[PDB]
């Protein structure tokens, strides 16, 4: 059994704080700790074992056992296994010490469970609304199962948005250079402040979930199992098959579902088939802010022939829905799987040439480098996840650490970088871009075989897992817990630029305007991942 | 993967389709008045999933190949039928669709079933009235 | 003050004058040869932000029809708008609205656009655009493709004319329904086709359930069909379990 | 995983509960082996048990004490300190400034247990010096004691619940075991799988009418012309053990001519019963050699309830079936403890151990034993009257502890205006109900789950029911609670457990001597009277072996001539009203109104039953919400079509809150027991034309009722 | 050849142990809370109505995603392949089988708070082949004869008066 040993190291760290413990699965770990005594643990966990803050939510626990539920993930990664801490937070007096002060990357989670549920994290010094309106009356807290319906909507308090925005190193002789939420190139809501002087970044501040639309609520109210996959497949366009893989994974790791052996790693396929359509997109808007623009439209081509091994492996474009809880909807056919290798290797040959653009190096070495370094020290702290703590050094990859879909029968190569800027993170997207051709050339042509779907089965309630995918911008966690055989109790979902998202006030500072908006699209922002 | 339309000859107005629909775009209203079922499609809802056509029992409801959908006007989106309602026999609420009462008794005609079209009286009754009959 | 509202407080579509409506179909024609776009992102997924992207992409253009996309509502004829209202996202989407010149063309762009999509009935979202802006044209789609979306702006500038329409209660209503391949028992159709579906697909496993159907008609013959057309491994595999099914029954 | 037997807190049928609890929460209820049921439960029992974790289905359990400061004030929390000192130094001034009887205090009967009941009487009549004390055995079998202490002697069952199953006939008068006590009904079944003929008195068509070889379907509030029907064939037809009206009886002449102008075909009319089969009943009952009767609330809830209660006991004595086993009078109890708060002392006339305030040598016994000098003897002021004495200005204070008259009251206007000129209502209760909203003090209290004491079946015996789990909100037991207010202003009064009050109880009656809590334990069945601590008694099963336990010593008989109820049938109002129970529910609905598995089933409005005939004439549908209009009120119900009810009259449900038929009944006392008519009065049902419309008011009225109780409580 | 529980209408008091029984063995599982026998009412007599699991059955003959199948002498139906068409409780002869959903877990019917204009209210009930609330799949609900419980069905357990009992042919 994976985290036997963690679990000693807190027990003799710790001697009678461990109220509970289970066991998820083989790799999954759970453990109930005292309340006063939890940011202790946690960050014993995180700075002691090398762990890091994957996501931290509430529940909604008072007719189960009477009290609230806040959940930390840490994830093991010096074997590798998954440790959930869970306190018992009361229900009059809902009130849980912080770990904001002691984990820097606790900063985000802790002020949405104040919006969601309306628990009071003492000594966060963060306490601004992060997700939640700002025309949203203050007592609704949604997340909250007898709080409100899902289909009711107050009045807006004001229509000027109320938000107030920190100058921590600038002063009130600082101009503001709005960059959303209505912004070109940006294509997608989110609103910055650069407290810039002159054409200098002081600082940084931003306002998003814009796109908030509350998926969170809406999945235990009004849908099932099998229709969630759809609700995760609109949530962004470019991480379907992520979030979607994510869930699957966390209802049948919750119950055993021994799922078929090809339908593991033809999940596996399509995994890596996205993050063709992903990367290939950010690296065309590289380009498209270096300079050149025939090298942008000619990385549009080239993401093209990407999407068409995504219109014969499926038939659709963008949003899909290959998925159920038992296995994959649509079947892949021998002449689909002989065509999709050499349409990979004839891409592997494209992408050898439109990389020569950096292998040039004029604007690739002056425009792309010193500019938006994240620390690692920094983004150790805040615990960040995609390309960003890959560039910075650190080898964190959801499919060596924990393989989910039957990643162990595929050739698995981690990539990592040692300089932190914008040329470092598309190093990082370059190396994996041949690595999912890798893939997509030793998938397909040694299939197991056998069935594809596994149905029929009961669900248990009040079952829960963890399911985990690499998405292209890093890992998305879902934390869903079964609640009868037609719906939901509870499912939480954190999006891969959701723990990337804090760091972006220390790239942007010291850097200048006009390269801003590389500095952002650097690490691919999905706005309508994180903003849920 | 383009529009859903509906054969208005083969629904025999189960909300099986209605109940997969993942954003409502089917809905169903019982009419009291006129004593028929409305059963509509909202093409402004339809995120084009596909569930419909999975779980007709009739195969009524299918995607074509047509992707030209703009209107002008929002009532364009509408697909829209009425089916009356089959009154009970014992009482006379409304219970079920008269035509999926006809589906089912053509359905156990077909694998053998001798003597179905002359127990009507037995399918055209409500289930609470159909569990008084065998309580005597 | 952005915004009409209720007594309750609750936002409302804006009412534009009639002397500022009445010269919307000049306007038309006036932009007929040359529209300029802008697109407005609410709250929606980026499918339908990237897609109106993908207009004047390689694979489709919209400058070829005189669409040019626009940095500001200023400069815009037409206000693209894209995803479900978002609380957080109506004021700027109005401020987007009232800062275009009158008079307006706005064009509701996917279904999260149209009427909400998936999330129309939900706290955080106030539904489609048309609850927030008038809207002139709706193209749906959950993304649209680009053919629908060249469509929808010809449409609108007049160059072509829409096709489909609504479709209401008639006759065909009450006609009666048939029995879908009526020629074995319905258990055994119903079976093999829940074992297609199972092994291929919920599309792939009709397609193979009513091939071997067509070929339930001479056994030997179109066994023999199924096996050697195809040469597929995994289509021969799905044709053997269909078969071990129909022949345990 | 361990289990703690428990006594069930609903009906007087006493079944033992297994109540399985892990951590400190209950999982499950399981059927334990006890006397009563061995085995065998009902839905309340099984999944009746979850309204301790404060679920706020219906009404929010009560956490912590409430004072109102000014009637139009809210209920502010407050600390046990002043909610108690206000109780002490309120009451205190008012028994100086007014007098002892200004204030009166109840009795619970549910969950509080003996002891309670026993701390309760203690304060009332020495700190208070009052017999002001009244149980709901008021509006229960109060006619039934009083008939059978006038009549027998002895004003509790006679015979043990268990002892049914082998009588030779059983014959049901005003009684639905169905649906009021359903394990009562499996013994009847059972007596029926023994051979036991069953003759069932009811106008409806009961499940118990069902298994019976004959049915008598009368008119409403025509009891008495039966009964001396069926005396008057007994009596001319000779069919008596004159042995036994010879011997032990007294009083037979009279009778006889007092009955012997009651023949058959003169009541054929006014009980709308035809004259053979009333023969047919009376020679089966006559020549049945062990045969018991079981008469509930269609006889007590009356005008002419006492009376009645004489003449089937006095019946009884014809018959001779009255004193042997397998036979006897049993009026069947109501609540769990309303037999046990009856033998505890709260009735305003008797000490504990059915014991009379009347004789001064009890009232030197008490006065030595407590520490006064001599308790009050006046009796005492009556809960059903309590309205009639407030607004008439003769009480000022209610103690109301463990009971909902703003629910289970009749006329309930009169009671809430009774409520008002109160100026002082201590509600001492475990949820925010009507009455716990409309109260100036209320004191939070420990459920039935969560403490101890001793509950007293129908059929007078004790059980005992253990601690499951803790409560949760530091809250205290009843006779805690009792004996703290006795302390702030009176006597000093502690005790540590119940133990140490049955002790005390023991001690002072000679008829609970014998009921020692290790002779009970966990699955024992004691039936007073017992007198020997020893082995030697295990309870008594049937009384009267020996002696009628009457001044005399024989038993008397009477009747009288059947009067009209009070309210007639008019032109506007030509439907009757009887307010009948049903299974699945409880009292009030406090408590199987938090239960998620019973509220399930049903939850609002209820259903008035109405005849097929009179709907389908007046104009009423099988499930159509109806306006009942009476002279007090109008409200709305539901209506379940069937020909199970008798034509002209409706069979209506007071457990409903929205909709609750206390605002229609016209309270009309008894002449001596003063207890509201229930069974009878004059309504109107007429259909509704937009149903939506109702069925909207049904919603948010029921919201409207849960919006208040949950801004008071919380 | 078939397992079937029967109610004796002569020992039935209608006390709906039974349904609350059935409901409750369900509820703690993860199957419908709607209980699958109904106390019937004329009369002379009551009894519980509930699937007689028939040697031929007409609800699995109709059912197009074949929910329903004769497994351990019994026609079960699986709850998880069931697309609410409704053509089941049109063939059953007996009225055995009804429609109901699942309710959000742990959210109370109105949760409407006065911060906010309420939501819009649930459509009347008509039937359960004909009713659809946007929140609620309806599934058919079938005597499944409680073979995930192991002590048996909980009908013939918690009856009062001993009146369910089990028929078992082989
Ligand atoms: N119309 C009409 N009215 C009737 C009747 C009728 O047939 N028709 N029946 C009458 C009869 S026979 C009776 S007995 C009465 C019964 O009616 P009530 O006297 O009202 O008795 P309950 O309904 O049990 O009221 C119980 C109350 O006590 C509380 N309680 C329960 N357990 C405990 C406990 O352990 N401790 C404390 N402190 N409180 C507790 C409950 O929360 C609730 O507030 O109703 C009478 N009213
Ligand atoms: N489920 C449940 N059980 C309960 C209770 C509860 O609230 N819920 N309450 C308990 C209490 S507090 C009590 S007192 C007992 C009482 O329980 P029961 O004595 O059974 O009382 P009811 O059901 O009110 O009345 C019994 C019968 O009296 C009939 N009746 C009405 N009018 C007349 C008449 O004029 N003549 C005759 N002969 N019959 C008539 C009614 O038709 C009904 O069939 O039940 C207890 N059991
Ligand atoms: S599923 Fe098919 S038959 Fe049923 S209502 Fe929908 S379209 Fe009609
Ligand atoms: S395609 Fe999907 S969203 Fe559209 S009508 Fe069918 S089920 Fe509903
Ligand atoms: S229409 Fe579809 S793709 Fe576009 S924003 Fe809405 S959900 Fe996303
Ligand atoms: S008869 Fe009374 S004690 Fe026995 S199970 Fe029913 S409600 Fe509980
Ligand atoms: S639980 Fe038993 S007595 Fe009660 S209705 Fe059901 S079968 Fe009849
Ligand atoms: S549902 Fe009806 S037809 Fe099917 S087995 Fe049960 S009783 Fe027979
Ligand atoms: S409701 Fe379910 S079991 Fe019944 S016919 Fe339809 S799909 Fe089959
Ligand atoms: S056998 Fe089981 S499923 Fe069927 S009615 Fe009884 S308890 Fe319910
Ligand atoms: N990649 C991606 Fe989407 C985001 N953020 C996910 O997961
Ligand atoms: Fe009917
Ligand atoms: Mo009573
Ligand atoms: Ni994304």
């Amino acid at each position: 059994k994976l985290g036997q040993h963690y679990l000693a190291a807190l027990n003799e760290a710790f001697p009678g704080v461990v109220l509970d413990h289970a066991w998820q699965t083989k790799d999954q770990l759970t453990v109930t700790v005292k309340v006063n005594y939890l940011p202790e643990v946690v960050e014993f966990l995180y700075y002691k074992q090398g762990g890091w803050l994957s996501v931290l939510f509430g529940n909604d626990e008072r007719k189960l056992n009477g009290h609230y539920a806040v959940y930390y993930v840490l994830s093991m990664e010096k074997t590798k296994c998954w440790i959930t801490v869970r306190v018992e937070v009361d229900a009059n007096k809902p009130e849980y010490p912080s770990v904001t002060p002691r984990v820097p990357a606790a900063v985000w989670g802790e002020r949405e469970v104040r919006d969601m549920y309306g628990l009071i994290p003492v000594g966060l010094p963060d306490e601004r609304r992060l997700v939640l309106p700002d025309d949203w009356p203050d007592e609704l807290y949604p997340l909250r199962k007898d709080s409100m319906d899902y289909r009711q909507r107050p009045a807006p308090t004001t229509d000027a948005e109320t938000y107030e925005f920190i100058n921590e190193l600038g002063d009130k002789k600082n101009n503001v250079v709005p960059i959303g939420p209505l912004h070109v190139t940006s294509d997608e809501p989110g609103h910055f402040r650069l407290f810039v002087d002159g054409e200098n970044i002081i600082d940084a501040d931003y306002r998003l979930f814009y796109v908030h639309r509350g998926m969170e609520k809406l999945a235990e109210t009004r849908m099932g199992y099998n229709e969630v996959t759809f609700l995760s497949d609109r949530v962004c366009g470019i991480c379907g098959f992520a979030h979607s893989t994510a869930y699957t994974t966390s209802v049948e790791n919750a119950m055993g579902i021994q799922v078929p052996e090809r339908a593991q790693m033809i999940r596996a396929i399509l995994l890596e088939v996205e993050r063709l359509h992903s990367h290939l997109l950010n690296l065309g808007l590289a380009c498209h802010f270096t300079g050149f623009d025939s090298g942008f439209m000619q990385f549009f081509r080239v993401r093209e022939t990407s999407m068409k091994m995504a219109e014969i492996l499926t038939g659709a474009r963008k949003t899909y829905g290959l998925n159920l809880i038992g296995g994959i909807r649509r079947d892949l056919l021998k002449d689909d799987m002989i065509q999709t290798r050499q349409l990979a290797q004839q891409m592997r040959r494209e992408v050898q040439e439109l990389v020569d653009v950096l292998l040039s190096t004029p604007n690739m070495e002056q425009r792309t480098v010193g500019i938006g370094r994240l620390d690692p020290e920094i983004a150790r702290d805040f615990s960040n996840v995609g390309p960003m703590v890959r560039a910075s050094g650190h080898a964190r990859d959801t499919r060596a650490d924990h393989p989910f879909v039957g990643y162990g029968l595929l050739p698995m190569e981690v990539h990592s970088e040692q300089g932190c800027d914008v040329i470092s993170r598309l190093k990082v997207r370059i190396n994996e871009v041949y690595t999912a051709l890798n893939m997509i050339d030793y998938g397909l042509d040694n299939l197991p075989g056998g069935p594809l779907m596994v149905e029929g089965f009961t669900y248990i309630p009040h079952r829960f897992a963890l399911g985990f995918a690499e998405a292209p911008r890093g890992d998305d966690i879902h934390w869903s817990m079964t609640g009868d055989n037609q719906k939901l109790y509870r499912w939480r979902c954190r999006a891969a630029t959701y723990a990337n998202w804090p760091t972006l006030r220390y790239m942007l500072r010291g850097n200048t305007v006009s390269d801003a908006p590389l500095i952002i699209g650097s690490l691919d922002p999905c706005y309508s991942c994180t903003d849920r | 993967r383009g529009k859903p339309e509906q054969n208005p000859q083969q629904c025999i107005g189960c909300a099986a389709c209605v109940n997969a629909c993942p954003s409502n775009a089917l809905t169903v209203e019982t009419d009291l008045a006129t004593g028929e079922l409305a059963w509509e499609f909202n093409l402004g809802h339809c995120i084009f999933c596909g569930r419909c056509e999975e779980v007709c029992p009739t195969a009524a409801i299918k995607l074509s190949q047509e992707y030209e959908l703009a209107v002008w006007k929002k009532e364009d989106f509408l697909q829209q039928s009425r089916f009356a309602l089959c009154n009970c026999r014992v009482c006379n609420r409304p219970f079920a669709v008269q035509k999926e009462i006809d589906y089912a008794i053509a359905l156990l005609k077909h694998n053998g079933d001798s003597r179905a079209e002359n127990h009507r009286e037995s399918f055209e009754t409500c289930p609470e009235c159909k569990r008084q009959k065998c309580l005597v | 003050l952005l915004g009409p509202r209720d007594a309750n407080g609750i936002p409302v579509p804006m009412t534009v004058d009639e002397s500022i409506a009445s010269m919307k179909a000049s306007l038309l024609k006036k932009i007929k040869r040359s529209a300029y776009v802008y697109r407005v992102d609410c709250g929606g997924c980026n499918g339908c932000e990237i897609e109106i992207f993908a207009t004047l992409s390689p694979l489709f253009d919209a400058e070829r029809f005189g669409i040019k996309v626009v940095p500001s509502p200023r400069h815009a004829d037409i206000l693209l708008f894209t995803g479900a209202v978002t609380r957080a996202m109506r004021s700027p989407a109005l401020r987007a609205w009232q800062s275009a010149p009158d008079p307006k063309i706005c064009i509701s762009y996917g279904a999260c656009g149209n009427s909400g999509g998936i999330f129309h009935d939900l706290y955080c979202v106030w539904g489609g655009t048309d609850k927030i802006v008038p809207v002139d044209v709706y193209i749906p789609g959950c993304p649209p493709t680009p053919a629908a979306t060249l469509y929808g702006f010809a449409m609108a500038l007049g160059l072509l004319e829409q096709k489909i329409h609504a479709r209401g209660p008639g006759e065909l209503d009450e006609q009666p329904a048939e029995i879908l391949h009526g020629d074995m028992v319905q258990p055994l159709r119903v079976k093999v086709d829940r074992e297609a579906r199972r092994l291929a697909g919920y599309r792939y496993g009709r397609q193979i359930a009513d091939d071997y159907l067509t070929q339930l008609g001479q056994g030997e013959e179109q066994v023999a069909r199924w096996l050697e057309a195809e040469n597929d491994p995994r289509l021969n595999e799905i044709v053997s379990h269909l078969n071990h099914v129909v022949e345990e029954a | 995983m361990k289990k703690v037997v428990t006594v069930c807190p609903y009906c007087a049928s006493g079944c033992k509960i297994n109540l399985v609890v892990d951590n400190g929460k209950i999982v499950r209820a399981e059927a334990a082996q006890g006397k009563t049921n061995q085995g065998t439960l009902c839905l309340k029992g099984y999944y009746g048990w979850d309204f301790i974790n404060d679920t706020q289905i219906l009404t929010p359990r009560l956490k912590t004490p409430m004072i109102r400061r000014q009637r139009g004030g809210k209920l502010e929390p407050v600390s046990w300190d002043e909610a108690l000192n206000y109780v002490a130094e309120r009451l205190s001034a008012i028994k100086e400034k007014y007098g002892p009887d200004a204030i009166q205090t109840t009795g619970s009967s549910r969950g509080t247990g003996n002891e309670t009941n026993y701390v309760m009487q203690k304060f009332a009549r020495a700190v208070i010096g009052t017999n002001n004390v009244d149980c709901c055995a008021r509006v229960x079998h109060g006619p039934s004691v009083a008939g059978l202490h006038q009549s027998v002697g002895n004003g509790a069952m006679s015979n043990a619940i268990n002892e049914i199953d082998n009588t030779d006939l059983v014959f049901v008068f005003g009684y639905n075991p169905a649906d009021s006590h359903p394990i009562v009904a499996n013994h009847v079944i059972n007596a029926k799988r023994n051979g036991a003929k069953i003759i069932v008195c009811d106008p409806r068509k009961i499940e118990t009418a069902r298994i019976a070889d004959m049915h008598i379907a009368l008119k409403n509030g025509s009891n008495i012309a039966l009964l001396n029907a069926m005396g008057h064939v007994i009596i001319e037809e000779n069919l008596y053990d004159k042995a036994f009206v010879a011997s032990r009886t007294e009083g037979f002449e009279e009778y006889r001519k007092i009955v012997e102008g009651y023949t058959p075909e003169s009541v054929e009319d006014i009980t709308g019963v035809s004259a053979s089969e009333i023969r047919q009943a009376a020679r089966m009952y006559a020549q049945a050699k062990s045969a018991a009767i079981l008469w509930g609330m269609g006889v007590t809830q009356f005008y002419q309830g006492v009376e009645t209660v004489r003449s089937l006991t006095s019946l009884a004595m014809l018959t001779g079936n009255l004193g042997k086993p397998h036979a006897g009078v049993n009026p069947v109890r109501g609540q769990n403890n309303v037999q046990g708060a009856c033998d505890m002392g709260a009735l305003p006339d008797t000490y504990p151990g059915y014991q009379y305030v009347k004789d001064p040598a009890n009232r030197e016994k008490f006065a030595k034993a407590w520490g006064v000098e001599s308790l009050p003897a006046h009796t005492g002021y009556r809960i059903s009257e309590l309205p009639h004495r407030a607004a008439h200005g003769e009480v000022r204070a209610a103690y109301i502890m463990g009971e909902d008259p703003l629910q289970t009251d009749a006329e309930l206007s009169a009671v809430r205006k009774a409520f008002e000129d109160l100026e002082l209502v201590i509600v001492q209760d475990i949820f925010m109900t009507k009455t716990a909203s409309a109260a100036d003090v209320i004191l939070p209290s420990t459920s039935w789950g969560e403490h101890e004491g001793v509950f007293t079946a129908a059929d007078r015996g004790f059980q005992r029911f253990f601690k499951a789990v803790e409560p949760k909100w530091d809250l205290k037991t009843d006779w805690q609670i009792i004996s703290e207010i006795a302390t702030r202003m009176g006597y000093p009064m502690h005790y540590n457990n119940t133990q140490e009050i049955w002790d005390e109880l023991r001690h002072l009656c000679p008829d609970f001597y014998g009921a020692t809590y290790e002779k009970m334990g966990e699955l024992g069945f004691i039936q007073w009277p017992c007198r020997d601590t020893s082995d030697a008694d295990q309870g008594t099963s049937y009384l009267f072996k020996e002696k009628f336990d009457t001044p005399n010593g024989l038993a008397q008989f009477f009747t009288c001539d059947w009067v009209a109820p009070i309210d007639k049938l008019t032109d506007e109002y030509p439907m009757v009203l009887s307010t009948v129970r049903e299974v699945g529910h409880y009292s009030c609905r406090s408590m199987t109104g938090n239960c998620a598995a019973l509220a399930a089933l049903a939850d609002e409005p209820g259903y008035a039953q109405i005849n097929t005939e009179d709907a389908k004439r007046l104009g009423i549908e099988d499930e159509a919400l109806v306006w009942v209009h009476s002279r007090k009120g109008k409200i709305i119900t539901r209506a379940q079509v069937s020909d199970r009810p008798n034509k002209g009259a409706i069979y209506m449900t007071y457990q409903w809150w929205i909709g609750a038929c206390n605002e229609l009944v016209t309270e009309n006392l008894s002449p001596i027991t003063k207890t509201p008519e229930y069974k009878y009065c004059a309504v109107r049902v007429e259909p509704i034309a937009d149903q939506r419309a109702a069925e909207q008011y049904v919603i948010d009225e029921y919201n409207k009722l849960k919006t208040r109780l949950r801004e008071a409580a919380l | 050849m078939n397992r079937f529980v029967i109610a004796d209408s002569t020992l039935c008091i209608g006390c709906h142990t039974c349904e609350a029984a059935c409901s409750e063995t369900h509820r703690q599982h993860g199957l419908q809370s709607m209980p699958r026998l109904r106390v019937m009412l004329n009369e002379k007599e009551s009894a519980p109505q509930l699937c007689h699991h028939c040697e031929d059955a007409p609800c699995a003959v109709v059912c197009p995603v074949n929910a329903i199948t004769r497994v351990d002498g019994a026609v079960q139906l699986n709850e998880s392949l069931c697309v609410s068409c409704k053509l089941c409780g049109i063939a059953c002869p007996f009225g055995a089988i009804e429609f109901s959903g699942s309710r959000p877990l742990d959210i109370p019917a109105n949760a409407n708070t006065p911060k906010a204009p309420p939501a819009p209210p649930a459509p009347a009930r008509v039937s359960t082949l004909l009713d659809w609330v946007p929140g609620i799949r309806a599934i058919a609900v079938k005597c499944d004869l409680c073979s995930f419980d192991e002590q048996g069905p909980a009908c013939v357990r918690m009856c009062p008066t001993k009146a369910l009992h089990l028929v078992d042919n082989t």
